[PDB]
């Protein structure tokens, strides 16, 4: 598929998005499985089914739900997804 | 399995 990177201002609010999956929760990587309608994550381009790359550079590929869990919560956030 | 928003 495509690679995008997609920043994020840290403002202080919720990033309105789930993720599921993880190398301990068959298709492998972190996705996201819902993206609020009017929230941050939505309006900054990230859409459901996105597969979560890289946090902040840190490489969450094969990381743990919970692994990837805590490099979101951790100025900007830069997720780098795949899609498609 | 879980489902974590954020």
């Amino acid at each position: 598929g495509s690679v995008e990177e997609i920043r994020l201002p840290r403002a202080g609010g919720p990033l309105g998005l789930s993720i599921v999956g993880g190398s301990d929760h068959q298709e492998p990587g972190v996705f996201i499985s819902k993206v609020l309608p009017r929230g941050l994550a939505a309006r900054s381009g990230l859409r459901v089914g996105d597969r979560i790359l890289a946090v902040n550079g840190q490489d969450v590929r094969d990381a743990t739900h919970q692994e990837a869990v805590s490099a979101l919560l951790r100025l900007e956030l830069s997720l780098l997804v795949r899609r498609d | 399995q879980s489902e974590t928003s954020v």
